[PDB]
RNA sequence: GGAAUCCGGUUAAGAUUCCGGAACCUGGAUAUGGAUUCUUCACGGUAACGUAACUGAAUGUGGAGACGUCGGCGCGAGCCCUGGGAGGAGUUAUCUUUUCUUCUUAACAGCUUAUCACCCCGGAAUUGGUUUAUCCGGAGAUGGGGUCUUAUGGCUGGAAGAGGCCAGCACCUUUGCUGGCUCCGGUGCGCUUGUGACGGCCCGUGAAAAUCCACAGGAAGGAAUAGUUUUCAUGCCAGGUCGUACUGAUAACCGCAGCAGGUCUCCAAGGUGAACAGCCUCUAGUUGAUAGAAUAAUGUAGAUAAGGGAAGUCGGCAAAAUAGAUCCGUAACUUCGGGAUAAGGAUUGGCUCUAAGGGUCGGGUACGAUCAACUUAGAACUGGUACGGACAAGGGGAAUCUG
């Protein structure tokens, strides 16, 4: 129930130790006149709340998942 | 344009009540929802709020007083009765 | 503002069984539009082609998916088509005639 | 036209019984409660509400940290810089003629 | 009523087991005049008074 | 009065209580980070005041809790009305780009957002600003620049994965699986409601306490070879007891009863119309009340009557007549407010036109584009002179006794 924007800010998330799981939430969107775009959602869920940052370059969002640590329950759509 | 002739504030009563209770009221609802000058900052804001209770709009002094005006006549007269009775003091 | 609009309509199911033809329907588009609430005044503002087995309306005027829908409900009760074939959108503004 | 009950069981429309009827994620009408409103603290010499300071309902207080219920000066969240504008005016001039008041009886107790 | 205190529900809970008839094997007994359950109550016929 | 919970789903019957997701409060321990510190207990702003924090006991002060009623105005929410588009359903002798319907976004959180109020610059008569309502200004207006309250609204997170509407395949099955679309507006003396700034009224001025916070005060504890802080961020634990089904009434209550009686309250669609009136419909809910057949008298309820019009009768009892709106015209008397809808007259439909009443945009230091309202007045035509066509809806006057 709260946004992150900062990504370096998100990752210092991960490790927080509390934060077990999270999920990757993918929606089709349009970038405000035109064609489709893909906008993806990285949530992550702390012990007394939800922080999501929203991702609109698709391919920044591919360098972030393997930016992850391999421990958390990673959640596909 | 002018559209009473003489019943004024109290033509809310319309026919009732009798003409001489009518215009007794009349002399006394035109002074208690009358403004009136502010002894202090000097501007004509003293509104009525409560029966005895005269309070300012702007430097919002509250001053006690007549039920209807803010000096009745005999009160005046005490002010300056003791006016006259303390200075036979310091003389 | 000018852009063109595409309105598709796939009457392939009922004329591979006999009971439809896809010429007259065409037909029966064209002299029934309405361009400013008047029929006959198309005039290449709006087009409708006939491929055989695929009807295409290629529209600039005001021309809805909710009309083509109208018309060929209308078309349907005219040739008794109807309790047979219905008109379904299939995708946004691509639309089918289901048999049976 | 969607009617709509109340959800606690007070059905009279009491101060405490307030409904705002919100639509829901199910399409729905629903009602929900809505608090009584808070009022904004007042000033302890004029009256006026002081600004700088959040207006909460009163136990609302003790969750909020010190900078909703203050402003950075002498006589914070309690009266409203014009008030404490007057009181260093009069405190400071009331004092001084009291150093006045202090010698110029002492000119008295020299010359009588 | 709707909403109660438990003192009020113990109550209706005492008389609610006591809503049925007879077990019906009392009668067999050696003796027995019991012939049915002579303090039978219904909602709408005799209030409880409480 | 009061610490704090919302959405979606689930049952034969429970749900703000269960389930999934997402929050908040209280009490409690507590660890790390951020902050403060060599000027020990923060800095910035002229100021209103700002903030991620930024020690403060005794005692004192103050605020919140904490408050009438009515009127009009502004704003918001929901509902209503309406346009395009994307789906579905109905009508289709003829007509109808048509009729109906789905198009939704909670609590909570981050950013932003306002009337009022306040601050700075400036110093106003040729008085200016300004409300629907006339109040404000040298005790400092108009103006330029700002600060705050965050009711409220917008965006984002919650959150599309949910809910909704559809389509295509499957099948004795638990019942599935897979796709789309879920979009952008407009308007208002509308209805309900909350709210704000006001105004009227009172010989009526329209509760209290728990509880919470702030301020003043400076007791006291405090770092430099290292402390101080847990009103900042995250972390951990727990939150007992009792009620929770259903009716709420022409069948669940009280009336000896499954009695035409009585019994407190919330929500509240469309048309006509001033209207929460009557009359008709949508959602939702009923179709319950012993029935069948005949149509005598007399009833009860509803009506209509030629000519006369109270002759009936204790008495115009009962019924009839009148009635809405617009325009005209209104008497005696009066406590001058009234009487008064006095009395008494005229008009009223449908259709086709005319005229007047508005919003927003660009003018260097006279106008034009465009958009959106129902109100009022008039003209022509028209009809078995009808038109408040049903519904709804004053009879009036001249006096006497009396309060």
């Amino acid at each position: 129930a709260r946004e992150i924007t900062d990504i370096k800010q998100f990752l210092e998330l991960t490790r927080r130790a509390d934060v077990k799981t999270a999920t990757v939430k993918i929606n089709k969107k349009l970038n405000k006149a035109g064609k489709p775009f893909r906008q993806t959602k990285f949530k992550v869920r702390g012990s007394s709340s939800l922080y999501t940052l929203v991702i609109n370059d698709a391919g920044k969002a591919k360098k972030l998942i393997q930016s992850l640590p391999p421990t958390l329950k990673v959640n596909r759509l | 344009a002018k559209r009473t002739k003489k019943v004024g504030i109290t033509g809310k009563y319309g026919v009732r009540y009798g003409s001489s209770l009518r215009r007794q009221v009349k002399k006394l609802e035109i002074q208690q929802h009358a403004r009136y000058d502010c002894s202090f900052c000097g501007k004509k804001t003293v509104k009525r709020g409560a029966a005895g209770i005269w309070t300012c709009s702007c430097c919002k002094k509250t001053v006690a007083g007549g039920a209807y005006t803010v000096s009745t006549a005999a009160a005046a007269t005490v002010r300056s009765t003791i006016r006259r009775l303390r200075e036979m003091v310091e003389a | 503002q000018k852009i063109a609009k595409t309105f598709t309509v796939d009457v392939s199911s009922p004329t591979e069984n006999g009971v439809f033809d896809p010429a007259s329907y065409a037909k029966y588009l064209i002299d029934h539009i309405k361009v400013e609430g008047a029929v006959g005044n198309l005039g290449n503002a709006v087009t409708v082609t006939e491929d055989g087995t695929v009807v295409t309306v290629v529209s600039t005027a005001k021309f809805s998916g909710k009309y083509l829908k109208y018309l060929t409900k209308k078309y349907l009760k005219k040739n008794q088509l109807r309790d047979w074939i219905r008109f379904v959108s299939t995708k946004t503004n691509e639309y089918r005639l289901a048999f049976y | 036209a969607q009617r709509v009950t109340f959800r606690r069981r007070n059905p009279y429309n009491t101060r405490s019984n307030k409904i705002k009827v919100v639509k829901t994620p199910g399409g729905i009408l629903r009602a929900q409660h809505v608090k009584k409103l808070a009022t904004r603290p007042k000033c302890g010499d004029c009256g006026s509400a002081l600004q700088g300071i959040s207006t909460l309902r009163p136990r609302q207080y003790a969750t909020v940290s010190k900078t909703h219920k203050t402003v950075s000066r002498a006589y914070g969240g309690s009266r409203c810089a014009n008030c404490v504008k007057e009181r260093i005016i009069r405190a400071f001039l009331i004092e001084e003629q009291k150093i006045v008041k202090k010698v110029v009886k002492e000119q008295t107790e020299a010359a009588k | 009523a709707a909403q109660k205190s438990f003192r009020i529900k113990q109550k209706m809970a005492k008389a609610k087991k006591q809503n049925r008839p007879l077990p019906q094997w009392i009668r067999l007994r050696t003796n027995n005049t019991i012939r049915y359950n002579a303090k039978r109550r219904n909602w709408r016929r005799t209030k409880m008074n409480i």
